[PDB]
């Protein structure tokens, strides 16, 4: 009955760049969703494919928590069936998944006075992801007939931006940290229960 | 445990050189990539050039004038900044993905900034 190192994940330090986004596998392991869920810290917990009702009384053969930083306005595309610059291109659930997304506002860690280098996104790619693909690489993204030749400029886009957190940017525009938890059963012993 | 550790920047005349480099350290697995950014404060990040598995770009501004390069004996990489110009003075950032021992995921990494000032 080793308790689950949900700490780890929600209390990192750092959290990456959502193009980047981090992964840890959670198993052998008793977790207590409700201190999750009753959590004050956490202004989006919406969970897809499972009720929160049942989070205590079911086993899993893996979690997976996956966690990363997005603007505000982006964490409704967490979310099975969604769309735009973050579920097409740097962070993509599918329409089955189970699990829960988990997010609050990190505006007091995760902006820089003068813009945060450190979160970034992918802007551009020429086809979406599937369900939980990662994409880090960093090609010059040809956009036009002329060959870019590693070189960006016209037509020729390094295909990730910083969102460039600033501590007074709206609400929309503030940094929040989300972490998915991916709930998986296979045909192999369950291994992570509730209590 | 692995960090990213710059070196090399500094104030220079308008004409002139300076290297960068950005070393990992720590317990490090495979690069995937790695990314040479800079800053100015209030002005967004950009591009400078990136290198992965021997492949190379550039941003337009400074093609013909960097250089990176990968250490054929270090785990690190160098910005060779030539004919430097007022407009490159910034903060020079390094980001890396790279795995760590016993993973084969590849982690985002950042340094810890350099400033380049160049003066006319
Ligand atoms: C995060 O840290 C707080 C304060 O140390 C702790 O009370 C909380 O349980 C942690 N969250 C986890 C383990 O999910």
């Amino acid at each position: 009955t080793n308790l689950c190192p949900f700490g780890e994940v929600f209390n990192a330090t750092r959290f990456a760049s959502v193009y980047a986004w981090n992964r840890k596998r959670i198993s052998n392991c008793v977790a207590d969703y409700s201190v999750l869920y009753n959590s004050a810290s956490f202004s989006t917990f919406k969970c897809y494919g499972v009720s929160p009702t049942k989070l205590n009384d079911l086993c899993f053969t893996n979690v997976y928590a996956d966690s990363f930083v997005i603007r505000g306005d982006e964490v409704r595309q967490i979310a099975p069936g969604q769309t735009g610059k973050i579920a097409d291109y740097n962070y993509k659930l599918p329409d089955d998944f189970t699990g829960c997304v988990i997010a609050w506002n990190s505006n007091n860690l995760d902006s820089k006075v003068g813009g945060n280098y450190n979160y970034l996104y992918r802007l551009f790619r020429k086809s979406n992801l599937k369900p939980f693909e990662r994409d880090i690489s960093t090609e010059i993204y040809q956009a036009g007939s002329t060959p870019c030749n590693g070189v960006e400029g016209f037509n020729c886009y390094f295909p990730l931006q910083s969102y460039g957190f600033q501590p007074t940017n709206g609400v929309g525009y503030q940094p929040y940290r989300v972490v998915v938890l991916s709930f998986e059963l296979l045909h192999a012993p369950a291994t992570v229960c509730g209590p | 445990q692995v960090q990213l550790v710059e070196s090399g920047g500094g104030s220079v005349q308008a004409g002139g050189s300076l290297r960068l480099s950005c070393a990992a350290s720590g317990d490090t697995g495979r690069t995937c990539n790695l990314v040479w950014y800079r800053q100015a404060p209030g002005k967004e990040l950009e591009f400078v050039s990136s290198i992965s598995d021997g492949s190379t770009n550039y941003a337009g501004s400074v093609k013909g004038r960097f250089t990176i390069s990968q250490d054929n004996a270090k785990n690190t990489v160098y910005l060779q900044m030539n004919s430097l110009k007022p407009e490159d003075t910034a903060v020079y950032y390094c980001a890396a993905t790279i795995s760590r021992t016993g993973s084969l995921w590849c982690e985002e990494y950042w340094g810890q900034g350099t400033q380049v000032t160049v003066s006319s």
